[PDB]
């Protein structure tokens, strides 16, 4: 089944920001909770990805 | 062969092409008898009718009609007709084969200034 | 002179200087003249009492059927005595061709509307009526189509300036939108940009 | 693209065509936003010989308009061009 | 020289025309299975 | 190279610094007069003038066709250095 | 000096049309300052037009004041047909505008214009 | 390069608001009929005239 | 080389005739088009997370305008005034002066950005490179004169956007 | 339509007006990559067009 497979994918998201305090961080603040390779951080502290 | 449309909206198909140009081509010569001779109108009129009222009498089939009169569908050409005949009709009255009303200003068409 | 340069058509001249002695002899009453450029346009230049006359012939004449009107201008000559330059531009479907009727007025002579032969005119002419002032005699209903109700003047004029005489502001003292004699803040810097030096000896005129 | 074939099976069914062939939405297959440096071709003009200007003045080879009738026979009439040619039906599709 | 140009033997076919590919049943089975129903729901 | 008027104000590359007396610095008041700190006369000061052996040079600014257009400075007064007239960068001749 | 008329021979038959457009001006304005709703008088409109029509009466051509007519009668028309809002109609009262310094001494004193 | 690109010209039959959104419809097939000849033969050489 | 769009004439054969009216009273077209909106419904949506995801743009984008300088801290404009004689909205005013040491420099540069129509003559126009339209569009105000650039205001734009700018014309100065 | 304005933004640099086509040429030359890029969105327009 294909459905499990899309609720691991979710559950490691909720994983790959750090659990559900930064899962919930990056929900509320960028409307977004998908995970990325992190290509940089700048001198100010955005990180792009 | 029945032509169902002619494609142009509108226009509608005429029964008897033949017939109807013939009598407009006469009497756009009958309109057209009535202007002087020296006037240019009446002799390229009458030329291009009288080309058209030959090919009119020297063809039977409707198509080959269209193409050697080439002037598109049979009633636009039928159209184009009634125009020239509207026409003839408004340069009685027009008179313009007169000489020129008035010269224009010495430097009326003179571009640039 | 093959790459760079447009590349002339001479089939196209000559058919159209042809059907121009053509327009120029059937109509002798009022073709005052009759050119081609060296781009093949032609240009019937004619009395303004003879707009109908011309316009109905090159609409209804079987060698000509020029059934659509194109474009309806005017152009503002001030040295010219008659002003204005009405440019008629009419297109033949049939004869895959173009003419221009060009013809003349001033502030005050009338010239005949148009819209009974093209009803395409309509608001042409009277943009013609909103833009210069030329006034149409027997158009159905001639009125401004572009400027604001309360305009005074006619832009296209050339001695109109191109910011107008007036200009709007919201005024909350009387509640309304208002018209006040125009201040620009910055001045349109006027750019004298012709050089001294004659560019197409071509168009050379004579001397005095 | 990340849509399970559940998903995609229903979604090709509901709109009747294979959506995942044209994909709408742009993947690796467009092209790359850093690119080689161009190297621009030079015009017909760029000779250092047999370039004189007055043999491809353009500008300055244009007369004013040939006044045909100004105002100061049996002679055949004319139109402003031949009649234009029939249009033919398209071969490739004419709805008919 | 280097140009934006076309590949080697140029791109392949593009599909420009209507594909509405005529989809579902007949009339006469579309009517068949809404009197069968009819006549399921009426028994 | 930025300086300060006795009012406090900043004063530009180009020099300009309202009065004491001009009102027109009521639209600082709240806010900032934005100047820009980077003199550019300060800044071509500081390179330093390129010995070359030859009489007559050329400049483009560096980057080749990025620089400016690409003039020939003489070098004949050894009185004063040769100027590039557009980038201010300056040359002598080493002899 | 033969020029081409407008709609008038002579200054008879344009006067007569001048005549004309008083008469439908003033029989407009109480019209106009109800469905408008403006906030002036009628006599006040009325005193408008009666200055609009004396501003352009020392003109002795009968093709220009066939134009003035003619333009008179746009504006009408774009007055009862409601095309003007209230703010085209207030334009010819030019009530936010200072007035104009009209002596010498004034407009001195305000700047270099004669 | 009109003359050498090869497309078809959707013509109406009732003059109507459907023929005219028909005709539009199939004038972006027609279009990107142009666009593909028009990427198939794209010439090299400069791209402003070399009048100076 | 041209096609009728509609002149089909419909089959009149009970057939076709009982597959219109099945198509007038069962609705096909109707379930037809209902399918192609429920096909948009599984379908990913194309909307990117702005502010934190971007729109895509090349180097010619032409958005808030700079000066710029040498690779010595000279800035590069000569005070020519080719800008804002190309300049087809007159946003550009100008004067000039010689200053301490005698260069050709401006003492007033100034863009109205709400005359600006950002075409970008300006950067073409200009033959040193000084003035560019840079690649910032995300400067709106919430007053109307701070559009109204001066030459401080440029050339803190230029100082600002410099490490993006001189990329992009490295991306695209050789279509110029 | 705005995959198509990416297409004039990345021939001109602005995405509506482009003051591209001028009297002479064009402005400036195609960049690299652009014409594989209109190939890949005209591969897919017919199917926008017939569910349209
Ligand atoms: C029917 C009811 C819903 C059943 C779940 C479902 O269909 O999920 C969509 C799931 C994935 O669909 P898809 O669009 O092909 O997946 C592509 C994703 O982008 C690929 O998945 P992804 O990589 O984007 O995975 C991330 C995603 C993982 O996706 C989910 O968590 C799916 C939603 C579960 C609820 O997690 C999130 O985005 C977080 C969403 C948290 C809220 C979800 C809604 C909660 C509603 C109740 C409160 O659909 C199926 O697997 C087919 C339907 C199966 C139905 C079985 C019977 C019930
Ligand atoms: C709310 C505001 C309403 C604004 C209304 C604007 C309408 C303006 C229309 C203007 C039309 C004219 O001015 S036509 C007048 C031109 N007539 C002349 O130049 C001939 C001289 N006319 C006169 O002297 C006129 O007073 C008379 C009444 C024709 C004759 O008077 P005299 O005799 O003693
Ligand atoms: S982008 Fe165009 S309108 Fe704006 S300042 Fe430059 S030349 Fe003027
Ligand atoms: S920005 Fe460029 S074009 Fe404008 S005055 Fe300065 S050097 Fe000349
Ligand atoms: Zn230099």
């Amino acid at each position: 089944m294909e459905l499990l497979q899309v609720l691991k994918r979710g559950l490691q998201q909720v994983s790959g920001h750090g659990g559900l305090r930064g899962y919930l961080r990056v929900l509320f603040r960028a409307n977004d909770v998908r995970v990325g390779t992190l290509v940089g951080e700048d001198k100010y502290g955005n990180k792009y990805y | 062969l029945l032509k169902k449309t002619t494609g142009l909206v509108g226009l509608a198909v005429c029964e008897t092409p033949h017939e109807r140009l013939k009598i407009l081509y006469t009497k756009i010569l009958d309109v057209l008898g009535h202007i002087p001779k020296n006037a240019a109108y009446r002799k390229y009129t009458e030329q291009i009718t009288n080309e058209k009222l030959s090919i009119v009498k020297a063809e039977p089939d409707v198509k080959k009609l269209e193409e050697q009169l080439q002037g598109g569908q049979i009633e636009e050409v039928i159209l184009q007709a009634e125009n020239e005949l509207s026409l003839a009709r408004k340069m009685i009255q027009w008179k313009p084969w007169e000489p020129l009303v008035e010269e224009p200003p010495a430097s009326q068409w003179k571009w640039p200034i | 002179t093959r790459p760079t340069v447009r590349p002339r058509n001479d089939v196209a001249h000559k058919q159209l200087s042809a059907f121009g002695e053509y327009v120029a002899e059937i109509l002798p009453k009022y073709v005052q003249q009759v050119q081609v450029s060296c781009f093949s346009e032609l240009e019937i230049c004619i009395h303004p009492d003879g707009v109908i006359p011309v316009l109905t012939f090159l609409r209804d004449h079987s060698n000509a059927q020029f059934k659509s009107l194109a474009d309806l201008t005017a152009v503002d000559i001030p040295t010219r005595q008659n002003r204005f330059e009405i440019v008629y531009n009419l297109l033949s479907l049939r004869f895959n061709s173009r003419i221009r009727v060009k013809t003349y007025t001033d502030e005050l002579t009338p010239v005949e509307s148009s819209v009974s032969v093209y009803k395409a005119a309509n608001w042409y002419e009277r943009e013609i009526w909103d833009m210069f002032g030329v006034f149409f005699a027997n158009h159905p209903d001639l009125r401004r189509i572009l400027t604001d109700y309360g305009f005074e003047g006619h832009p296209f004029r050339k001695d109109f300036p191109l910011s107008g005489y007036v200009e709007l502001r919201y005024d909350d003292e009387v509640k309304r939108v208002v018209a006040e004699p125009v201040e620009l803040a910055q001045e349109f810097r006027k750019f004298d940009l012709n050089s001294p030096w004659e560019a197409f000896p071509a168009y050379r005129q004579p001397p005095e | 693209a990340s849509a399970t074939r559940l998903i995609q099976g229903l979604r090709n069914w509901a709109s009747g065509r294979d959506l995942q062939a044209k994909l709408q939405l742009r993947y690796q297959e467009i092209s790359k936003r850093t690119q080689p440096p161009p190297k621009l071709p030079v015009g017909p003009s760029h000779r250092l010989s047999n370039n004189y200007y007055c043999a491809r003045d353009g500008r300055r080879e244009a007369m004013p308009p040939s006044i045909v009738m100004s105002s100061q026979s049996e002679k055949k009439a004319v139109s402003p061009a031949p009649p234009i040619k029939r249009w033919e039906l398209s071969q490739d599709e004419p709805y008919l | 020289v280097k140009q934006d140009m076309p590949p080697v033997g140029g791109y392949g076919p593009i599909d420009y025309k209507r594909n509405l590919p005529r989809r579902g049943l007949s009339g006469y089975s579309m009517f068949a299975v809404g009197i069968g129903a009819l006549l399921f729901g009426y028994w | 190279g930025v300086r300060t008027s006795p009012t406090g104000e900043k004063v530009t590359h180009t020099g300009q610094v309202y009065d004491d007396e001009d009102y027109r610095r009521v639209r600082f008041v709240g806010r900032q007069k934005e100047v820009n700190e980077n003199f550019a006369i300060d800044l071509i000061a500081e390179q330093p003038v390129s010995q070359v052996g030859s009489r007559v040079i050329s400049c483009d600014g560096g980057g080749g066709a990025l620089g400016h257009p690409r003039v020939y400075i003489n070098l004949d007064k050894e009185t004063k250095t040769g100027t590039c007239g557009y980038c201010g960068l300056q040359f002598r001749q080493q002899h | 000096t033969s020029v081409k008329p407008i709609f008038s021979r002579d200054m008879n038959e344009a006067k007569r049309r001048v005549r004309e457009l008083y008469r439908a001006w003033y029989r407009e304005v109480p019209n106009t300052v109800h469905l408008f709703q403006l906030d002036i008088s009628v006599k006040q409109g009325r005193d408008k037009v009666r200055e609009m029509f004396k501003k352009n009466a020392h003109v002795t051509d009968p093709r220009v004041v066939d134009l003035l007519v003619i333009k008179g009668k746009m504006e009408l028309e774009e007055t009862i047909n409601v095309w003007k809002q209230r703010t085209h109609v207030m334009r010819f009262f030019h009530e936010t505008e200072a007035p104009r310094p009209k002596d010498f001494l004034s407009k001195f004193y305000v700047g270099h214009d004669p | 390069v009109y003359d050498q690109v090869e497309f078809d010209v959707p013509i109406g039959s009732r003059g109507d608001c459907y023929d005219r959104y028909l005709c539009r419809v199939e004038e972006m097939r027609q279009s990107i009929r142009i666009i593909s000849q028009c990427l198939n033969k794209m010439p090299p050489g400069e791209i402003k005239v070399d009048d100076a | 080389t041209y096609k009728y769009v509609n002149l089909r004439e419909p089959s009149m054969d009970m057939k076709s005739v009982t597959d219109r009216a099945a198509q007038t009273l069962l609705w096909t077209e109707l379930i037809r088009g209902l399918g192609m909106t429920l096909s948009y419904l599984f379908r990913e949506p194309a909307t990117i997370n702005y502010p934190f995801e971007k729109g895509p743009l090349s180097p010619r984008f032409r958005g808030e305008h700079a000066l710029r300088r040498y690779p010595s801290g000279e800035e590069r404009c000569i005070a020519c005034k080719l800008c804002e004689a190309v300049c087809p909205a007159q946003a550009i005013t100008i004067e000039a002066e010689p200053r301490a040491d005698g260069s050709r420099r401006t003492t007033r540069y100034d863009i109205d950005m709400t005359k600006c129509i950002y075409c970008g003559f300006c950067q073409e126009a200009c033959p040193v490179d000084a003035i560019v339209e840079g690649p910032n569009f995300e400067f709106s105000t919430e007053t109307h004169e701070e559009l109204l650039y001066n030459k401080e205001k440029l050339l803190n734009n230029g100082d600002k956007w410099e490490a993006e700018i001189a990329a992009n014309i490295q991306a695209d100065y050789l279509y110029r | 339509r705005e995959k198509m304005f990416e297409f004039y933004e990345r021939v001109s640099g602005a995405r509506m007006h482009a003051a591209y086509v001028r009297p002479g040429g064009v402005h400036q030359d195609l960049p690299l990559g652009l014409m594989d890029d209109i190939y890949e969105f005209s591969k897919n327009f017919s199917l926008r067009i017939d569910e349209l």
